[PDB]
């Protein structure tokens, strides 16, 4: 009833991420720094993944 | 000259011809929808204007986009409006047709009706009132009698 | 180079290439596609026409949100052609007609407007002037369309020195007047070519080409004074061709051998009238007329385009004329 | 009976100034009904008031021929109604402009614009803030 | 055995018939599909109430209450008694206006048109009893998780009052068109019969279980607000099919202007939102006066209300059946998940069953008697 | 350890059967589908495609990646002989109107920041 | 000092409102 | 509603019931589009004293 | 409680069942249905002479959003960003910064009207009523761009619409 | 107080006009660029000082309820005047 | 408590505290947890094979018969192994009474379809298949249901982004609509909101 396969585990071929976005990416992994204007602490307490920063740019009509 | 003077009046006739039946395909995406028929309903009764009810697509003239255009729902819109003979007018009624609305920011929304097929009239809100959407049917009369066929054709 | 024309993002509908781009002609075949490839890199473009707005209205969704300018001009006015160009980097000149009417000769239409939309981007500071005229233009062609293309062609070097000259040869597509004209004698039955059509040869060249072709020069920083001939990647006699399309549209094919002044005659008859004629003594002369070959002038593949040959395409562009063999080729 | 609608009919006739401004309501207005002039705008427009028409009829504008360059004989729309007249006409208030007037203000327009779009008095929108990043100007001298 | 696809409220429908027969339906959804829920979770609790409007468009006002009901759950709050009453009024006015829709359009897809604009006059009645309480006609965003937003104009209850003790009059018509027309029995007798376990086993819910007999009514069974003081009767079906479930809607509405009048009768003084300025925001006076006030504004208007963690399930009777949300909260201002449960979902795939063995023809009298809105549908 | 329950394949064999009975259905699919959507492509073209889907693929060594990969194979499958797809989603495999990237370090340089 | 004023009903409450169906028979055997 | 008498008793006749006791169209039954100004009471929240929040 | 709708059983007199052979024979029904459109086709009709004539509305009904000033003039935003962080659609953009005399003004308040839900909730999150909704539904467009509101629009909006603003606040104010 | 840019067209109260090199420009063609006329600025510099025998005055901008929120400003600088935070309003004691 | 305050109901908590521990002790295979939260809703944690058993007995258990299926539905929770948890919401008329069961899969283990349970499952399941990605074995015909045909991935995921990957347009030299990376003109603007000063002491976590 069960496989007892060794291998890490790969789910990249089924979330749909185009392949650009899989190994150019540069994820960040980190406890958020308090927030020095303010003393409160509870922003400090979870982990947090985000995304390497990209270009932005100026739109020509509104900017 | 003549020539000059017989092309304004017969491109008047059939502005006028033009503008005063206007024969509407609606489709009845969202809540949008629900406005216009309160348009045909009896307070403001579109069909006194000349402007039929619920006309079928191969002898409407006049495209209203009322209510969101998600991604599975826009090649059929385009091929629907492919299928409307030449002189054919299309109407965006509603932030979401016109832009995207509250779903602009969506991963299954067109972020607007534009970008699929070409707009002649944005009518603003969500939902216009049904007097925004009469209101936006008379501005297109008005753009449909600005419009010189015939002079245009004279002069080229 | 003026920071407001820095090219930003990923050469989408909301990017900024850096081009603004006045597409003279926008409004006919060739002109839709070039829009369309201008637009969907991100670049702003301002279309003059003279037409009826209705007939301007499937550009709109070619480019983001203001990125496409709509601006009335006439050929006759200078004033308007420098209103239309104040503010843009490249122009392009679009602007033809296959018949005369009343009011424009082939002169007006590839000499006059030419020389005037290039001396005004000159004296307007545009950096980029694109010109089209014809592979087969020449001072002694027996055509006027092609005297006046030659013609144009020397005015437009001597108004812009910098300009780039491109010479398609019959292009070929979804609204082209190449295929849709040959696959359009199904009506008349028995299709007539002079010599039975085994004495020209032709080498029709895909729209799709053309276009990006326009937009490589437009990228390309020392195509500058050069002049380019776009052409197929095949060479067909005349008959053959015509046998090839009449197959893939599964028409019967019955072609006759014509005189070469009967057949003007006929052009003739269909120049009279007001709406735009099927055929012009002009058109079954220029239609006869074989393809020049150019081996010193840069091609194509010069812009870093394989040329698509008509095999691929005939089927699109002639599926609506229905209700396998390609031709044999001379090269 | 018949008589009185008769009556009333020929009545409406002849309330509008006779025959020709009888036919000039009923063509422009498509609408033949007479009521009491509540106002007059300044642009030249004309409101009506009738109590006994239900409610959505029992008020009502006659639009001015000529608003602020165009000839509006045919071409009348509900953007010419000044704000004033615009909250008595919507129903929004029972009080017409004329018996309370709105508060005036030096910044108010003193002109009321309609619907400009399609026209060169359109609205074209453009980013209304100044340059964030000042390139470097090279110097004018060569340096050797 | 031919093969149709029947495509573009918005519905794409591919059936297999043998002949006439209808030997298999197979609806495609997702023309409407927006992502709603997902978008949810980018959004605070207020700024998240007006994606309920847009959900079942046709009514409005109950899909606000369910929201706000969920809400108030999980804030372990009671918004105050007149906010009650007006929500009850407000919701019975909603079923009034669905109802109308239903009926008329089942109707006019029927063939008879009539009704439809007769009853739709009392339609734009109602719409502006919604825009002078609220601004809107449609898309109100009045009922909140705290109570209701403003309090009802001087002079709404009186016109509320003249409009319904003329509506009976409008129904009456209606029936006088439909109920003894032998046109519209043979359109609807015995078309789309569902047993009590087939409806109960489906997911089916509201008038869609009531049409076979089966005794159920969230009104009276699990009474939210103030239900459990106004007396009503919740009519039953007897045969399980289109024309019973037609009986029912008519009576329903008949039934919710009884409602009507005895939430006007006894509609209570007092404030609106619950006078805790950590969930309702203040008066404007008071954020203008008061440093607490002031405060309070800013931080409800900027961040929102945080919730307390923890998952709820709240249902309310609505028009079209049971209406529900699948709430959970992380703790912070903003929804963790936000699972919408439609009525109307379940019922379209239960329409394979529903028009098995019929015409063609009975499948347009179905999707009718099914009340089915597509936005509440794909979401 | 690392026991885990199956989806369909015990084993990478039985999932390498179930991929080859997947890539043959596809590939008798591909001429009907081309002469159903009148597409312009050529049934080579259309074949090729559907190799290099497969490939695209090929470093898969866990079976229950392998047929849920294949379950959603045939769900494409499913949607494309049934016609549930029009022609725009089937042409959306070939990126005809993207403008081709650059892959070598400086063309990427000049067009932007983008690696 | 001014009272409370706020939307109401009136004192004794509002008139009966009609509810029940009214389909007469006109008669005829 | 401004209708003849004898076109009330045809419409009657015809509909079986009395339209004029319950007309459709709103006549100045309906409430003045100008109203006074109304002063909406306070909260049970708003004493001055023994109205500590952590009690509520 | 609970009601029956189809729970009658027919009469099966000789009476009962002549009279439901003359209604299927001579058709009793169909013309009751008759009668009654017959009568509705002789009552006044409920349609309105737009547009001459216009919709009620209410002081509270929300139409094209206006920047308002004070009586002095100056402009009552004060660019606390309230609105922006309000808005359910995140139709409004704002940039600030102090002006040449020290005020707290924006450089930059942008409305994207398509993709503006027309909620109302930036008129009530707004401390000095500087953003409202005012009366005017009637601005449909040509295109696309005349929609995105700087402003300069809401600018003149307000100056456009001030007076019929401040009358429907007057009106409305005591209830907010 | 509108002004206008050499190039020639009108500068916004937020001091904007595109530069001569601008191809933004282009888009005011046959149209025109939406500038609002009155200056904020420019009209409550034109409102006078309001002279008050008090050390701390309250603004609440006018009209009760339909202003701004009350602060309260102190006047114990004598070589300036006080000046509201939302309103603009001067207020000043008076000096000799 | 004051009028502000949502009033408690200490009977019907004691009989659901009361139905859970006797849910728990027939079915002592598969329960793994039993909750009443303050609001009087009963929760019951089971093990992801006691699917079609726990749900079989209360939808035909004579004490139980909860015979309607109200919603089905899952979360993603990306910080848990088993990523996605399974919420069954029942009513029972008979009782007058509602229930929710809760399970746990990840992306690649299936979970046993309940459609011979309930028929309403039917379309539920594909919406959750659609949405997150998890697959139900012995479904009657597993498919997407809300998304476009050839949609890769799966919205509803945390992961996943809130405008996705693909947007669409019409194309004029194909003729066509086609589908592109996605470019918006302007970025949603990313609002932190959380503060600092935790606002329920009854819901603190230790600090490890
Ligand atoms: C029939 C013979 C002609 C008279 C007629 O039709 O009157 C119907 C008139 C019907 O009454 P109603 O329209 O219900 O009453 C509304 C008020 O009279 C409302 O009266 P009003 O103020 O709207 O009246 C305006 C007036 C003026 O209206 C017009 O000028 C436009 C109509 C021109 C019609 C040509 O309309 C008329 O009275 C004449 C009607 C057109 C006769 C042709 O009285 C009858 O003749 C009844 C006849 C029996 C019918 C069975
Ligand atoms: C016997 C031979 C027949 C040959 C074929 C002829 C076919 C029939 C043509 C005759 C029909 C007459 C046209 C009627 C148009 C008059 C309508 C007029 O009132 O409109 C106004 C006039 O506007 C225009 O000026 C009208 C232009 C129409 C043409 C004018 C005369 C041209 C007749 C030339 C006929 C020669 C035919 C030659 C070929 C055989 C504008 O009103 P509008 O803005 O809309 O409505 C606004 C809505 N409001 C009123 C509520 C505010
Ligand atoms: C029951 C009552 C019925 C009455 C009988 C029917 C009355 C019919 C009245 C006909 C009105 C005149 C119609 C003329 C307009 C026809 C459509 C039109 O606008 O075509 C104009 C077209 C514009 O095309 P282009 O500018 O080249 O480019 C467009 C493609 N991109 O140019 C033309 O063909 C103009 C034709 C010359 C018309 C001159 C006389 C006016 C028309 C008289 C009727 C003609 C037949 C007799
Ligand atoms: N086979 C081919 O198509 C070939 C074309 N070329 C050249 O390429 C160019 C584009 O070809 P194609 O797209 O087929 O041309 P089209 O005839 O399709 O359109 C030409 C454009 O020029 C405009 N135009 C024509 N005459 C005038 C005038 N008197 N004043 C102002 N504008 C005018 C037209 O506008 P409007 O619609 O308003 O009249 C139209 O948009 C032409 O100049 C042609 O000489 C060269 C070789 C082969
Ligand atoms: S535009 Fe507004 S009212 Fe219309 S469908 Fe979209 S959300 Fe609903
Ligand atoms: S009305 Fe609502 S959606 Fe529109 S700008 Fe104001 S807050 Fe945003
Ligand atoms: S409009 Fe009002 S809420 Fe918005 S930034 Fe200005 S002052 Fe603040
Ligand atoms: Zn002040």
């Amino acid at each position: 009833q069960l496989i007892a396969v060794d291998e890490k585990l790969d789910i990249t071929t089924l979330t749909g991420v185009p392949e650009e976005h899989i190994k150019t990416r540069k994820v960040r992994i980190f406890v958020p720094a308090r927030n020095n204007m303010q003393s409160g602490v509870n922003n400090t307490k979870k982990w947090k993944m985000e995304f390497d920063t990209r270009e932005r740019w100026e739109n020509p009509l509104m900017g | 000259s003549r020539g000059e003077y017989v092309v304004a009046k017969l491109d008047d006739l059939v502005n006028w011809a033009r503008r005063s039946s206007l024969w509407p395909m609606t489709f009845g995406l969202a809540c949008c929808a629900v406005e216009m028929m309160h348009m045909a309903a009896p307070r403001y009764d579109m069909d006194r204007f000349g402007v039929v009810f619920r006309a079928s697509p191969r002898q409407s003239d006049v495209m209203i986009v009322a209510g969101t255009l998600t991604n599975k729902m826009a090649p059929a819109l385009r091929k629907v409006y492919d299928q409307m003979p030449e002189p054919r007018y299309v109407v965006s009624m509603g932030s979401c047709a016109n832009g995207g609305g509250y779903y602009h920011y969506s991963y299954s929304v067109v972020r607007g009706c534009d970008r699929i097929v070409p707009v002649d009239i944005y009518v603003p809100g969500c939902p216009p009132t049904a007097e925004a959407l009469l209101y936006g049917i008379l501005q297109l009369q008005r753009k449909i009698k600005r419009e010189k066929r015939l002079r245009i054709w004279y002069r080229r | 180079l003026h920071h407001a024309l820095i090219p930003h993002g990923k050469g989408g509908r909301s990017s900024v290439s850096g081009i603004v781009a006045t597409v003279f002609g926008a409004t006919g075949f060739l002109g839709r596609y070039v829009v369309n490839h201008l637009g969907r890199m991100g670049s702003q473009v301002i279309v003059p026409y003279r037409c009826e707005p209705y007939d301007t209205m499937h550009l709109r969704p070619m480019g983001d949100l203001g990125q496409i300018i709509f601006m009335e001009w006439n050929g006759k006015d200078k004033d308007s052609i420098r209103k239309v160009v104040e503010h843009s980097n490249v122009v392009i000149n679009l602007v033809g007609r296959e018949w005369e009417t009343k009011n424009f000769d082939f002169e007006d239409v590839f000499v006059k407007i030419p020389h005037a939309i290039a001396q005004v981007s000159k004296e307007a500071g545009v950096e980029k002037l694109i010109h089209i005229s014809h592979l087969n233009a020449d001072i002694k062609s027996p055509s006027r369309y092609l005297r006046s293309k030659a013609v144009g062609e020397k005015e437009v070097r001597a108004a812009f020195p910098e300009a780039t000259i491109i010479k398609p040869s019959d292009i070929f597509g979804r609204e082209d007047r190449f295929l849709n004209y040959f696959a359009s004698m199904r009506w008349f039955g028995g299709v007539p070519l002079i010599s039975l059509g085994k004495e020209t040869v032709k080498q029709p060249v895909y729209i799709v080409d053309v276009s990006k072709g326009i937009i490589n020069a437009i990228k390309d920083p020392d195509a500058k004074g050069k002049t380019f001939a776009f052409v197929g990647p095949n060479r067909y006699l005349l008959f053959d061709l015509v046998q090839y399309i009449f197959a893939v549209a599964y028409r019967p094919f019955l072609p006759y051998p014509l005189p070469h002044f009967a057949y003007r005659w006929v052009g003739r008859l269909f120049e009279v009238s007001p709406f735009e004629p099927w055929t012009t003594r002009d058109k079954v002369e220029r239609v006869h007329m074989s393809d020049m070959t150019l081996p010193h002038l840069p091609g194509l593949e010069d812009l870093g385009i394989q040329a698509t040959p008509l095999e691929l395409k005939a089927i699109e562009v002639l599926r609506r004329h229905r209700t396998v063999k390609p031709a044999k080729t001379v090269n | 009976e018949l008589v009185q609608v008769l009556r009333r009919g020929l009545q409406q006739v002849s309330g509008h100034g006779g025959l020709r401004g009888y036919l000039r309501v009923l063509f422009r207005a498509n609408d033949v009904r007479v009521g009491t002039l509540v106002g007059e705008d300044k642009y030249g427009n004309k409101y009506y008031e009738d109590n006994k028409q239900f409610f959505g009829r029992h008020r009502w504008v006659i639009y001015t021929t000529e608003m602020n360059g165009r000839d509006t004989f045919w071409d009348v729309d509900g953007s010419m109604v000044p704000p004033e007249w615009h909250r008595w006409l919507h129903c929004m208030t029972d009080d017409p402009p004329t018996t309370k007037p709105p508060t005036a203000r030096k910044y108010i327009w003193t002109n009321h614009k309609f619907n400009v779009s399609g026209t060169p008095q359109q609205y074209v929108p453009y980013s209304t803030t100044r340059k964030k990043i000042q390139e470097w100007v090279p110097p004018s001298t060569p340096y050797k | 055995n031919l093969t149709l696809n029947f495509g573009p409220g918005v519905l794409r429908l591919v059936m297999e018939l043998s002949g006439e027969m209808v030997r298999k339906c197979d609806p495609h959804i997702g023309l409407l599909h927006r992502g709603t829920e997902k978008l949810i979770e980018y959004k605070t609790y207020l700024q998240a109430l007006p994606y309920f409007d847009r959900l079942d468009y046709v009514s409005m006002m109950c899909n606000e209450q369910a929201y706000s009901l969920a809400v108030e759950k999980l804030l372990n709050i009671q918004p105050p008694p007149r906010a009650q009453w007006i929500r009850v009024l407000f919701g019975e006015i909603t079923r009034l206006l669905n109802h109308i829709m239903a009926v008329t359009t089942h109707a006019l897809d029927i063939g008879a048109m009539t009704p439809f604009f007769w009853m739709f006059e009392e339609r734009e009645k109602m719409f502006e009893f919604y825009e002078r309480v609220s601004g809107a006609r449609m898309h109100a965003a009045y009922i909140r998780p705290g109570g209701v937003h403003q309090d009802l104009p001087l002079g709404l209850l009186d016109d509320i009052y003249e409009f319904s003790k003329n509506f009976s009059f409008r129904i009456d018509e209606l029936e006088e068109m439909l109920t003894n027309n032998r046109i519209w029995r043979n359109r609807t007798v015995d078309i789309g019969v569902v047993t009590a376990e087939d409806a109960l086993n489906y997911g089916f819910s509201g008038v869609m279980l009531r049409g076979s007999g089966i005794q159920w009514d969230l009104r009276k069974t699990q009474p939210y607000d103030v239900y459990d003081q106004v007396e009503f009767d919740v009519p039953i079906g007897s045969r399980g099919d289109c024309y019973d479930r037609y009986l029912c809607r008519v009576e329903e509405m008949r039934q919710s202007l009884r409602i009507i009048s005895q939430c006007l009768n006894k509609m209570p003084p007092g404030e609106i939102k619950v006078d805790d300025a950590k969930v309702s925001p203040p008066k404007r006076a008071e954020m203008k006066t008061s440093m607490e006030s002031l405060i309070h504004h800013f931080k409800l208007y900027t961040e929102g209300y945080q919730v307390p963690p923890g998952a709820t399930y709240t249902a309310i009777e609505a028009p079209k059946g049971e209406f529900g949300v699948y709430l959970v909260s992380d703790g912070s201002s903003r929804p963790y998940r936000c699972k919408i449960k439609a009525p109307g979902f379940a019922h379209l795939a239960g329409l394979d069953k529903m028009s098995k063995g019929h015409m063609l023809a009975d499948v347009v009298a179905i999707i009718g008697t099914q009340d089915i809105v597509f936005g509440e549908v794909d979401r | 350890g690392t026991s885990v329950k199956p989806i369909f394949s015990r084993d990478m064999n039985e999932a390498k059967r179930r991929v080859r009975e997947l890539y043959r259905a596809w590939y008798r699919e591909v001429p009907n589908t081309v002469h159903l959507f009148q597409l312009d492509i050529s049934v080579k073209q259309g074949r090729d495609k559907v190799r290099e889907m497969f490939m695209k693929n090929a470093h898969v060594t866990d079976p229950r990646v392998v047929d849920l990969l294949v379950i959603k194979g045939k769900m494409e499958l499913e949607e494309t002989i049934n016609v549930w797809k029009q022609r725009t989603h089937i042409m959306r495999f070939f990126h005809e109107t993207e403008a081709p990237r650059p892959t070598d370090f400086l063309s990427k340089f000049y067009v932007g920041h983008d690696p | 000092a001014s009272k409370v004023k706020q939307d109401m009903p009136p004192p004794g409450g509002y008139g009966p409102i009609d509810y029940k169906r009214n389909l007469p028979r006109r008669g005829l055997s | 509603a401004s209708a003849t008498r004898v076109i009330q008793l045809l419409r009657n006749w015809a509909s079986g019931r009395d339209l004029q006791a319950k007309l459709q169209l709103r006549y100045q039954e309906i409430s003045k589009r100008t109203q006074p100004p109304p002063k909406l009471p306070v909260g049970p929240s708003h004493k001055l004293s023994n109205n500590y929040y952590c009690t509520r | 409680t609970y009601k029956f709708v189809n729970m009658r059983e027919p009469s099966m007199d000789m009476k009962s069942v002549t009279d439901r052979a003359a209604q299927t024979l001579l058709w009793t029904e169909l013309v009751r249905g008759l009668g009654m459109t017959l009568s509705y086709l002789f009552r006044e009709p409920a349609t309105i002479n737009y547009p001459f004539e216009k919709g009620p509305l209410s002081p509270r009904f929300r139409g094209e959003h206006a920047l308002r000033r004070y009586p002095s003039g100056e402009e009552r935003c004060i660019a606390c960003k309230l609105c922006e962080a309000v808005c359910p659609a995140q139709a409004i953009t704002i940039e600030a910064e102090p002006r040449a005399d020290g005020s707290r003004r924006t450089t930059r308040y942008d409305i994207d009207m398509t993709k503006c839900i027309y909620c109302g909730f930036c008129q009530e999150a707004c401390p000095v009523d500087a953003i409202v909704e005012g009366p005017n539904f009637e601005f449909s467009t040509e295109t696309h761009e005349e929609l995105l509101y700087n402003k300069e629009k809401l600018l003149n909006n307000g100056d456009k619409w001030e007076a019929e603003i401040a009358a429907n606040i007057q009106a409305d104010y005591l209830y907010r | 107080g509108v002004r206008t840019s050499p190039t020639g067209e009108k500068v916004t109260h937020t001091g904007q006009a595109y530069d001569d090199g601008d191809y933004r420009r282009v888009r005011f063609s046959d149209r025109q660029k939406e500038v609002n006329e009155n200056f904020a600025i420019d009209l409550i510099a034109e409102q006078p000082v309001s002279e008050v025998g008090s050390r701390v005055i309250s603004c609440d901008g006018g009209g009760g309820a339909l202003g701004h929120p009350r602060v309260y400003i102190n006047l114990d600088k004598e070589t300036k005047t006080g000046t509201c935070g939302y309103c603009g309003l001067q207020f000043r004691q008076p000096h000799h | 408590t004051r009028p502000t305050i949502r009033p408690r109901n200490d009977v019907v908590h004691k009989q659901l505290s009361a139905f859970g521990q006797y849910v728990a002790e027939i079915l002592p295979k598969y329960v793994q947890q039993v909750q009443v939260s303050c609001f009087n809703e009963l929760e019951i944690f089971i093990h992801p094979d006691g699917v079609i058993p726990v749900l079989t007995f209360l939808r035909d258990h004579t004490n139980a018969q909860f015979k309607s299926l109200a919603d089905l539905t899952a979360v993603d929770v990306p910080t848990r192994q088993n990523r996605f948890e399974i919420v069954y919401n029942l009513l029972s008329l008979r009782f007058n009474s509602r229930i929710r069961v809760k399970t746990y899969t990840d992306e690649l283990t299936p979970i046993e379809s309940s459609v011979t349970v309930y028929k309403a499952a039917n379309w539920y399941e594909r919406e959750i298949w659609d949405m997150f990605g998890v697959f139900f074995a012995n479904h009657p015909d597993l498919r997407r249901i809300l998304t476009d045909y050839g949609f890769e991935g799966h919205p509803f995921r945390k992961d996943f982004p809130l405008s996705g990957y693909v947007e669409l347009r019409y194309d004029d030299e194909v003729k066509r609509v086609v589908a592109e990376p996605v470019e918006l003109a302007q970025e949603f603007r990313k609002f932190d909101l959380n503060s600092p000063w935790e606002a329920f002491p009854a819901y603190r976590q230790p600090p490890e």
